[PDB]
RNA sequence: CUUUAAAUCCUUUAACGAGGAUCCAUUGGAGGGCAAGUCUGGUGCCAGCAGCCGCGGUAAUUCCAGCUCCAAUAGCGUAUAUUAAAGUUGCUGCAGUUAAAAAGCUCGUAGUUGGAUCU
């Protein structure tokens, strides 16, 4: 069945962004989602999206900026400390210029230079470059 | 000399064209080797990678052929894999460097971690594919030198990759894939798109329609 | 002796290890 | 299947004594010497590009 | 595929452990019987006793016939056939005397046209082959 | 493309699809760039001006360059609403 | 149990790939520029350079004020242009991964007593300092590898007991004397 | 002299001490892998070489030798165990249509995993 909501809006968003579609609707959504997004739109990766809000859980259209080369999750969410996440870094990113990871902390979610500047680890829940 | 037969050789040939990087610029296709030759016909230096006899059976014996894989480039940001197939070698590898100039690419070099000095590396990890061979170029800080096998290695130096670690699967023995796979590579450095290459794109006069009255009266 | 057509008429026999170096350090000798 | 020859072309081997040359050098002066022979000139060279022992 | 859970270590522990046994060289070396088997017990040589000199036709594209010893070992008394290396070496082991013996280069598998022989001859009467090969020392008169 | 002293360091900047946004190859041949005449608004003739759209292969191989080509020209004015 | 030190460490690497032309043809260039005995002098330069490399990698993937970067990477930069490998003025832990083996080979005593004049070739000055005719400052140094401090270049005569500089004629000259 | 319980070396001074500076560097190799001779003499599927592919049945680029060459060098070869190579044990990170491989099928307890939502 449906587990981890989050690998389905990731893959929906990369399967989307491959075939070149400007829009992306993906469902169900949740917090984490919203908040990945918004990861996302902070550093200009997608843009604006918008929640359509139907009475048991909410969709999502998400406009795609063709700016995504690969969105994705990490299961299990690994619990990651401050000194892993160099590590984390060298096995998932592109570069060192470019890319992040995506953590949830005590403070939030938020990608990996957040959580150094933060001083802060948490649990990995996906990447995005 | 050279008679061009195509309109870009003809607009290279009368300066129209200033670089190399106009031709790429538009993916227009390359015709005529004396394109290569006027452009970088000066710090190109070939290599024949290798010479390997096929043969087809006939009714009287095998056919035998020679295929010359040569590899291409100046050792900066040019880089070129040409393969041929002929019944005399010196004939193949003529043919072999002539279809390598027709196949330079150009190479986008980018830094491990600061930025001072001019590119060393490759800009990020990118991969090549080549019938099950896969070749993986990753950034490297500086003076650390090609970590590659000697194959992967001499088209890396040959396009300007001062330091690079590698990584290959699949049967790397075959040294034809194994040359296409890391050529392929090295081609989709300029293709990946980095955050500073967002910015977007202003439309230049493209080279058949800036000089096109060149070639109207003549 | 040529390399070149050594290689043509020998890459079958017993001696194809020896005229393919010798053609490949004619091809690039450095 | 038999073992009575069992050192036969090495026994019948025309014997030949080695000649006396000249001391070769060793450590620094060697390598000095091989630097001198492979970098430095190109004497034996017809422009060929062939081996150190080639004998053609 | 394969389970990715945070608690999920005992299974990915022991399904790798039970799958290492697949492995033939991992099973050799933790099995223990390959190690009952090997005549020299794991060691690197070893002594034994020229019991007689044979000739072994080597195999089917080459013709030749190599010079081996049967030895007995010392330390457990098995039987072994020990390839005598070079030429007109087999001149220098005499009957019943001492050899030391070692691997042929293959841990334990036959080396080219030699059929099951896996072991060549090193020594002979406390002189090295090679010793007596190259004139630098004599057999004990 | 700058390095830490300011200077830019590529060889050249690819142009990028005009539809999805995504650099077009240097060997890429399929890719086309298509200039279309702007017209003068009382006259309605050439008055040498141009709107410049550039599509690469894979939307041409795909078959979506009709929709690419009208929806830029559309949202450039060139092709009236609807 | 013995009062000894059983600490000791290999200073030098063996290749992977023991016949590769150009790293031969690489390292044959760097014993005859600079007069070495053999490859292992080569390694040996090579190991200290990847170990020196290796450190800045590490402190160069920590945050900018760690204060074991900073300290570390200082301690690290005022090492290298102690002996004059690294100029003062590039003293940037990023510096550190553009030094070759060549800037190493230059600071050894025999290319230093080469450079100076105090021999003819690299050779000679291989000859003369194993020969007890060089002195560093105030001290007779039998080692051809010595890498010289840059407030020890300066300093490099040629001995006060060497016929060249001290003024006793050796072992030839007095027995040629003594003939006539 | 110094060292040291005792000259038990190293260091220091002095005498003698190099032209073939005979005060003589070796260990493995030269078809490929892999650096470096299809040069000459011998043997002729023999003797032997060869980790692997292979060499040898009368020009043997591979054996036995001479010369020459190259690799490391006061060191080099060999046997065995082990690490990397091995993304051929795969957590990172492998495979399962046809190359080795998805249980005949379904149920089902432990095990593993488990949709949105509460500032």
């Amino acid at each position: 069945v449906r587990m981890n909501v989050l690998a389905d809006a990731l893959k929906s968003i990369n399967n989307a962004e491959k075939r070149g579609k400007r829009q992306v609707l993906i469902r169900p959504c949740s917090k984490v989602i919203v908040r990945f997004l918004t990861v996302m739109m902070k550093h200009g990766y997608i843009g604006e999206f918008e929640i359509i809000d139907d009475h048991r859980a909410g969709k999502i259209v998400v406009n795609l900026t063709g700016r995504l080369n690969k969105c994705g999750v990490i299961s299990p969410r690994f619990d990651v400390q401050l000194k892993d996440l160099e590590k984390w870094q060298n096995n998932l990113l592109p570069s060192r210029q470019f890319g992040f990871i995506v953590l949830t902390t005590s403070a939030g979610i938020m990608d990996h230079e957040e959580a150094r500047r933060k001083h802060t680890g948490g649990k990995i829940l996906g990447f995005f470059f | 000399e050279w008679m061009p037969v195509t309109k870009l050789g003809r607009l290279v040939k009368d300066m129209k064209i200033k670089s190399l990087e106009e031709i790429y610029l538009f993916s227009l296709p390359i015709k005529e080797s004396e394109i290569i030759d006027f452009f970088l016909g000066a710090s190109l230096k070939d290599e024949v990678l290798k010479i390997m006899p096929v043969q087809k059976q006939t009714r009287a014996g095998q056919r035998t052929r020679f295929k010359a894989f040569v590899a291409i480039g100046d050792y900066n940001g040019h880089v070129g894999l040409g393969v041929k197939c002929s019944k005399e070698v010196a004939t193949a590898i003529r043919g072999a460097i002539i279809l390598a100039k027709l196949s330079i690419v150009p190479v986008r070099r980018g830094y491990w971690g600061n930025k001072i000095g001019k590119p060393h590396t490759v800009p990020c990890k990118v991969t090549g594919r080549c019938g099950s061979v896969l070749v993986r170029l990753i950034p490297a800080p500086r003076g650390t030198g090609i970590v590659s096998a000697p194959v992967p290695k001499k088209l890396l130096m040959m396009a300007g990759i001062d330091d690079c670690y590698t990584s290959a699967r699949g049967c790397t023995a075959t040294l034809g894939n194994f040359a296409k796979a890391t050529f392929d590579a090295i081609s989709k450095t300029y293709s990946y798109l980095t955050p500073d290459l967002w910015k977007e794109t202003v439309f230049t006069k493209s080279p058949y329609q800036e000089f096109t009255d060149h070639l109207v009266k003549t | 002796t040529d390399p070149f057509e050594d290689f043509e008429f020998n890459c079958n026999t017993k001696y194809s290890g020896g005229v393919t170096r010798n053609l490949m350090r004619e091809l690039n000798g450095g | 299947g038999s073992l009575a020859r069992a050192g036969k072309v090495r026994g019948q081997t025309p014997k030949v004594a080695k000649q006396e040359k000249k001391k070769k050098k060793t450590g620094r002066a060697k390598r000095r010497m091989q630097y001198n022979r492979r970098f430095v000139n190109v004497v034996p060279t017809f422009g060929k590009k062939k081996g150190p022992n080639a004998n053609s | 595929g394969k389970c990715r859970g945070l608690r999920t270590a005992r299974k990915l522990r022991s399904h790798r452990r039970d799958q290492k046994w697949h492995d033939k060289q991992y099973k050799k070396a933790h099995l223990g019987t390959a190690l009952k088997a090997n005549p020299f017990g794991g060691a690197s040589h070893a002594k034994g006793i020229v019991l007689e000199k044979v000739g072994v036709e080597a195999k089917q594209p080459n013709s030749a016939i190599r010079k081996c010893v049967r030895v007995q070992l010392i330390k457990n008394g098995k039987k072994i056939t020990a390839f005598v290396p070079n030429d007109g070496c087999l001149n220098f082991i005499e009957e019943n005397d001492e050899v030391l013996v070692a691997g042929f280069g293959r841990k334990g598998h036959a080396v080219g046209d030699i059929p099951g022989v896996r072991f060549k001859v090193v020594k002979v009467a406390n002189v090295s082959l090679l010793a007596l090969y190259k004139g630098k020392k004599e057999r004990p008169r | 493309m700058q390095n830490d002293a300011g200077e830019f360091v590529d060889l050249y900047v690819p142009r990028k699809c005009s539809a999805s946004n995504r650099i077009i190859g240097a060997k890429d041949h399929a890719s086309i760039q298509m200039n279309v005449a702007e017209v003068d608004k009382v006259t309605g003739r050439f008055n040498g001006q141009f709107k410049t759209y550039a599509i690469c292969g894979a939307i041409r191989r795909m078959g979506e360059s009709d929709d690419s080509i009208l929806r830029l020209a559309k949202a450039d004015g060139i092709v009236s609403k609807n | 149990p013995v009062a000894r030190s059983w600490v000791c460490r290999k200073t030098y690497v063996t290749p992977r790939r023991p016949f590769e032309k150009s790293r031969l043809d690489q390292e044959l260039k760097l014993i005859g520029e600079y007069g070495l005995r053999n490859k292992r002098e080569v390694w040996r330069v090579k190991f200290t350079l990847a170990k020196i490399r290796k450190a800045a990698r590490e402190l160069l993937t920590l945050d900018e004020k760690d204060p074991r970067r900073l300290f570390e990477g200082n301690a690290l930069l005022r090492r290298l242009v102690r002996i004059g490998v690294l100029d003062e003025g590039k003293m940037k832990l990023d510096y550190i991964l553009g030094l070759k083996i060549e800037d190493f080979l230059e600071r050894r005593l025999q290319t230093q007593v080469f450079k100076l004049g105090l021999a003819k070739s690299i050779h000679h000055a291989r000859v003369l300092i194993r020969q007890r005719h060089i002195r560093v400052r105030k001290q007779v140094v039998n080692i051809p590898s010595f890498i010289v401090r840059l407030d020890s270049q300066k300093h490099i005569d040629f001995s006060l007991r060497s016929p060249y500089g001290g003024g006793r004629p050796g072992r030839v000259k007095r027995k040629n004397a003594k003939k006539g």
